[PDB]
RNA sequence: GGCAGCCAACGUGUUGGCUGGGUAGGGGAGCGUCCUGCAUCCGGUGAAGCCGCCGAGUGAUCGAGUGGUGGAGGGUGUGG
RNA sequence: AAGUCCAAGAGUGCGGCAGUGAGACGGCGGGGGAUAAGCUCCGUGCGUCGAGAGGGAAACAGCCCAGAUCGCCGGCUAAG
RNA sequence: GGUGAAAAGUACCCCGGGAGGGGAGUGAAAGAGUACCUGAAACCGUGCGCUUACAAUCCGUCAGAGCCCUCGACGUGUCGUGGGGUGAUGGCGUGCCUUUUGAAGAAUGAGCCUGCGAGUCAGGGACAUGUCGCGAGGUUAACCCGGGUGGGGUAGCCGC
C-alpha cells in the first residue's frame, strides 16, 4: 500500500540548482565570470561583433 | 637480551615485555606474530652475521588496533583562493613482545 | 573558608578606572586600616569605595553578629556600568562624543583570625 | 477483476460490484504519481509572499551625501540594500506556483493508485453510510469501524448525500471527496477507501466509455 | 522563508577559535586573526611534519658521529663498512646503541673495520 | 600502512595495474541553516538556545554521548 | 616498419559551458638602439614563472635539481 | 516590544545624606527585583596555576628541559599504549584580500565584535541535456462545471 511517503522521483529527475558565489570551494567571488571588462557585469549582445 | 625487530617499514628496539606501536598487522587481537631482527645484543655479544640473523625471530602478541593521533591538513596557498582540508588518522597494532 | 559578610554600591557615577586606582591601595587589609587610608587618600573616588567598605562591616555588625576587629577586606573589584553619552560640539561644526561612566564597586571582609 | 462485496449498515450484504482491471488492476507509477501528487501540492500553494525591492521603499530620493571629499564610501541612497531599513536584493514577489501536467498523467495517477488500493483489498462498497433521515457520528462511526481498522479513510459519497456526509465528516481520520474530484493525493492518504454503491458506479460510468 | 543565518554562521566560529587556544595577543580572541593565523599553522605543521623526519635523521647522524670518533672512526666509513658487512641497522636504532650502551656499539665498529678495505683509497 | 580517480580480470565485490600540484574555468558528489507534505520518535521526570567535558568523521562538520545554565518546543526518515 | 597501448588519459567530427585576448625572465636565431638598458619588437613540439609546493644559489617569481594523495622518530640518491 | 501564573512589586531591621546594598520575607524560581524571559561575542575586572627583567619575536609550527593537575598500575614514589596546562631552549618561518609580469610589500581595503548585505523571478519565450506520459501522433488556449489540487473545452501549435 504505497503511501505519500513511498513516493519518489525517478532517478536522475531532479539535479542541484549551482549555487554560484557562495564561497571558494565552489564558485566563489566572480561566479564564473572571469575577472573584468564587459562580459564581467552585463552581457554582449548576439548581433555585435 | 633484547634484539631489533623488522616491521612495517621500519626497526625498534625491544627487550621481553616491551610495548610497541606499529603499523597494521592482519592478525587478531591475541594472536602471536613473529618478526625478523636486524641485531641482537646478548650481555656483552651481539650477533651480526646475516645468516645467523635469520635463524632468530622475534615472537609477539598483538594486544589491539589502534588509530594514530588525528591529523588535519589545511592546505592553502595566498592570494590565489585556494584551500583545501582533510585528515588523516593512522592505523596501528600493539606488540606485547613475549620472546626472543 | 572564613565567614564574610559582602556590600555591593551599583551605578555610582564614578569611571571604573578612576575607582580601582583607589581601590588598588586598600585591597587585603583590616577594615580600620583601610578606612583610615582611604580618609586621608587625596582622591575623590574614595568617597564612594570608602563608604561600601563600611557598608560590609555594618553586615558583619549586624547580620553575621562577628567580631569588629578581625573583619579584612578580602575582595574589593569595580565592574564597569552603563555609560550615558553626550556630545561637545567643536570647532568648523564638528561634533565628538563623551562618556558618562559609572561603576560597581564589591566588597566581601571576612573576619579571619587574629 | 475484483469483486467488492456491497455491505448495509444493518452489518449484512445487498451485492458485489465488478471492477475493471482497466481501471482498477494497473501498475503503479512511482515516479508518475510523485510529480501528480507534487503538482496538486504546487497548486495549493498560496504564494501570497512579497517584499520591497530597492525602489518601494519609503524614502531614498536624495542622495545622502556628496559623493567625493566626504572621506566615506560613495552611497547613492539610504535605501540600498546594504542599509539598514533598505530595499531587498532578491526577494519574493508573488507566485503561481500551480504547473500544468497532461490530462492523461493526472488520470493513469489516479488508476494506479486505486489500483494499488485494489491489490490489497483497500477498496470497500456500501449502501450508504447512515440510516438516513439524520446525521449520527456514532453509528456511522460504529460502521466505519467494523469495515475497516485503520486510521485514514476516504469516503467517496455523491454529492446529494449530504446526511450521510455529515454522519462522517467529524472523525479525525476521515475524508470526503466527491467521486467526480478524485485525485491521486486523497486516494494515497488514505489506508482504506469506502465507496458508495452510487458512487462505484459513478466513477466507473464515468470511465467506461 | 528568511533564515536567520547565525546558527550556521557560530559553527565555524567556535571551531576555530576552540583550536586558536594559546595564541599570544589578539589572534586567539578575534575568528578573523584566529582564522588567519590558523591557515599558518596548518601550513607550518604540514611543513613541520614532513621535516621532522630529516631533523632527526640529522641528531641521530650528529650523535653516531660522536661516538664513532670516540671509537677512533670517521662516521662515513663506519657506515661504508657496516653496509659492507651486512649489518643493516638503521641510524636510529644506531643512535640508541650510541647513547644506551656503548660496549654494542664498540663491536659493531670493530665489525664495520673490520669489513673494510684494506685500502679505502685504492683505485676499485 | 590508509584513501581516492580511470580501467581490466574473474566475476558481481573483490583484486590488480596506472594515476591523484594547480589560478581563470568546466564537470561530479556532498555538509550545515530555515519553511513544509507524509511517516515515526523525544520533551516540565525539562525542548530550543548558550557554556563546557569527553570523544568522532576524508572535508564542510557531528555527537537520540554527557554535565551546567535554561523554561516549551524539538529530532529522524523520505519527498517539496 | 615498429614502439607506447589495464595509457598517452593521445587524434578527429558534432554539440553544451567557458575563461583568455596587459604576459615575465632565461637559452638559441634576429630587427630597432651605441651590435646600451632589469629597453623594445619578432622566431623556437625551447624551458621555467604565471598557475609550482619541496632541495641548492647567504637572502633572492623566471637559474640548477625535482613535479606535493595522506601518515611513519626507516633506507637510497639529484643539484649542491 | 518580552517581570511573574498571579504584583504576591520586597512589611520590618541594619550601613549610607540619598543612590545602592545586607538580613528578613514573596514567589516554583529573585542565576525572574518594575536597570526585570533566554543573556552569546567584542570590551572590562578579580582570584589561582605555569612563565617572564643580556634580550632583536608575521608572534606560529616542529623538537623540548623544568613545574602544576588528572587517570591507571604496582605500591607507598616510579612507570604508563596515558591525557591536560605553561613553557626555558633549539630548527624552520615575509599577514589576509583585491589587482598584477611580479606585492610581506613602503600598491588597495579592513579598529573590534554581533546582526544585516550580492546570479533571483515572470514567460505554452529560445537552444541543449536529464526524467516522465502518450506515440505517427502529441497537446489544448481563452473558457465552462467543481468551497480543491478534479472534469470537460479542437480554436489553434508542433510532427507528418
Ligand atoms: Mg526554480
Ligand atoms: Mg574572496
Ligand atoms: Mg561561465
Ligand atoms: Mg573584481
Ligand atoms: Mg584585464
Ligand atoms: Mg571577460
Ligand atoms: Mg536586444
Ligand atoms: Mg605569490
Ligand atoms: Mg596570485
Ligand atoms: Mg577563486
Ligand atoms: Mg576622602
Ligand atoms: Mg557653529
Ligand atoms: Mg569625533
Ligand atoms: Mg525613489
Ligand atoms: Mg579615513
Ligand atoms: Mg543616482
Ligand atoms: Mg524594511
Ligand atoms: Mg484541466
Ligand atoms: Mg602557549
Ligand atoms: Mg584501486
Ligand atoms: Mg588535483
Ligand atoms: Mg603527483
Ligand atoms: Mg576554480
Ligand atoms: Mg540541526
Ligand atoms: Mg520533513
Ligand atoms: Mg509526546
Ligand atoms: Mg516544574
Ligand atoms: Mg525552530
Ligand atoms: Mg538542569
Ligand atoms: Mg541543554
Ligand atoms: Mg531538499
Ligand atoms: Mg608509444
Ligand atoms: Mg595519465
Ligand atoms: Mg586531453
Ligand atoms: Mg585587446
Ligand atoms: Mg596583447
Ligand atoms: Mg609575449
Ligand atoms: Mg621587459
Ligand atoms: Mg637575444
Ligand atoms: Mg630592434
Ligand atoms: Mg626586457
Ligand atoms: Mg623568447
Ligand atoms: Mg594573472
Ligand atoms: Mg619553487
Ligand atoms: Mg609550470
Ligand atoms: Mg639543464
Ligand atoms: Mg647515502
Ligand atoms: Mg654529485
Ligand atoms: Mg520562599
Ligand atoms: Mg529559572
Ligand atoms: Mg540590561
Ligand atoms: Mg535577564
Ligand atoms: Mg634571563
Ligand atoms: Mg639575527
Ligand atoms: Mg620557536
Ligand atoms: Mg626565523
Ligand atoms: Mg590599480
Ligand atoms: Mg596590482
Ligand atoms: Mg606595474
Ligand atoms: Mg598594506
Ligand atoms: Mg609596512
Ligand atoms: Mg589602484
Ligand atoms: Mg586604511
Ligand atoms: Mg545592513
Ligand atoms: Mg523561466
Amino acid at each position: 500500500v504505497i503511501k505519500l511517503h513511498d513516493l519518489k522521483p525517478a532517478p536522475g529527475e531532479k539535479k542541484a540548482k549551482t549555487r554560484v558565489g557562495r564561497g571558494e570551494g565552489s564558485k566563489g567571488k566572480t561566479a564564473g565570470r572571469g575577472t573584468k571588462g564587459t562580459k564581467a557585469r552585463k552581457n554582449v549582445p548576439v548581433m555585435f561583433e | 637480551t633484547y634484539a631489533i625487530v623488522k616491521t612495517g617499514g621500519k626497526q625498534y628496539k625491544v627487550a621481553a615485555g616491551d610495548v610497541v606501536k606499529v603499523e597494521k598487522l592482519d592478525s587478531e587481537p591475541g594472536a602471536s606474530v613473529s618478526l625478523p631482527v636486524a641485531l641482537v645484543v646478548d650481555g656483552a655479544n651481539v650477533t651480526s652475521k646475516a645468516d645467523d640473523l635469520a635463524k632468530v625471530a622475534v615472537t609477539a602478541e598483538v594486544l589491539e588496533h589502534t588509530k594514530g593521533p588525528k591529523i588535519r591538513i589545511h592546505k592553502f596557498k595566498n592570494k590565489t583562493g585556494y584551500h583545501k582540508r582533510q585528515g588523516h588518522r593512522q592505523q596501528l597494532t600493539v606488540l606485547k613482545v613475549t620472546g626472543i | 573558608e572564613f565567614p564574610s559578610a559582602t556590600a555591593k554600591a551599583r551605578y555610582v557615577r564614578v569611571s571604573a578606572t578612576k575607582a580601582r586606582r583607589v581601590i588598588d591601595l586598600v585591597r587585603g587589609k583590616s577594615v580600620e586600616e583601610a578606612l583610615d587610608i582611604l580618609r586621608w587618600a587625596p582622591q575623590a573616588a574614595s568617597e564612594p569605595v570608602a563608604k561600601v567598605i563600611a557598608s560590609a562591616a555594618a553586615n558583619a555588625q549586624n547580620n553575621e553578629g562577628l567580631d569588629p576587629s578581625t573583619l579584612v577586606v578580602a575582595t574589593v573589584y569595580a565592574d564597569e556600568g552603563p555609560t550615558a553619552k553626550r556630545i561637545r560640539p567643536r570647532a568648523q561644526g564638528r561634533a565628538f562624543r563623551i562618556r558618562k561612566r559609572t561603576s560597581h564597586i564589591t566588597v566581601i571582609v571576612e573576619s579571619r583570625p587574629p | 477483476t475484483l469483486k467488492v462485496d456491497v455491505k448495509t449498515p444493518a452489518g449484512k450484504t445487498d451485492g458485489s460490484v465488478e471492477l475493471p482491471a482497466e481501471l482498477f488492476d494497473v501498475e503503479p507509477n512511482i515516479a508518475l504519481m510523485h510529480q501528480v501528487v507534487t503538482a496538486q501540492l504546487a497548486a495549493k500553494r498560496q504564494g501570497t509572499h512579497s517584499t520591497k525591492t530597492r525602489g518601494e521603499v519609503s524614502g531614498g530620493g536624495k542622495k545622502p551625501y556628496r559623493q567625493k571629499g566626504t572621506g566615506r564610501a560613495r552611497q547613492g541612497s539610504t535605501r540600498a540594500p546594504q542599509f539598514t531599513g533598505g530595499g531587498t536584493v532578491h526577494g519574493p514577489k508573488p507566485r503561481d506556483y500551480s504547473q500544468r501536467t497532461p490530462k492523461k498523467m493526472i488520470a493513469a495517477a489516479l488508476r494506479g493508485a486505486l489500483s494499488d488500493r485494489a491489490r490489497n483489498d483497500r477498496i470497500h462498497a456500501v449502501t450508504e453510510l447512515v440510516e438516513g433521515q439524520t446525521p449520527s457520528t456514532k453509528s456511522a462511526k460504529t460502521f466505519l469501524g467494523t469495515l475497516t481498522e485503520n486510521k485514514k479513510v476516504l469516503v467517496v459519497i455523491g454529492r446529494t448525500d449530504e446526511v450521510g456526509a455529515k454522519s462522517v465528516r467529524n472523525l479525525p481520520g476521515v475524508h470526503v471527496i466527491s467521486p467526480d474530484q478524485l485525485n491521486t493525493y486523497d486516494v494515497l492518504n488514505a489506508d482504506d477507501v469506502v465507496f458508495s454503491v452510487e458512487a462505484l458506479n459513478a466513477y466507473i460510468s464515468a470511465n467506461s466509455k | 522563508a528568511r533564515v536567520k543565518r547565525a546558527l550556521n554562521a557560530q559553527k565555524k566560529r567556535r571551531t576555530v577559535l576552540k583550536a586558536s587556544k594559546g595564541y599570544r595577543g589578539q589572534r586567539s580572541r578575534l575568528y578573523r586573526k584566529a582564522k588567519e593565523q590558523q591557515l599558518h599553522s596548518l601550513t607550518y605543521a604540514y611543513r613541520d611534519r614532513r621535516a621532522r623526519k630529516g631533523e632527526f635523521r640529522k641528531l641521530w647522524i650528529s650523535r653516531i658521529n660522536a661516538a664513532a670518533r670516540a671509537n677512533d672512526i670517521t662516521y662515513n666509513r663506519l657506515i661504508q663498512g657496516l653496509k659492507a658487512a651486512g649489518v643493516e641497522v638503521d641510524r636510529k636504532n644506531l643512535a640508541e646503541l650510541a647513547v644506551s650502551d656503548p660496549a654494542a656499539f664498540t663491536a659493531l665498529v670493530d665489525v664495520a673495520r673490520a669489513a673494510l678495505p684494506e685500502d679505502v683509497n685504492a683505485p676499485s
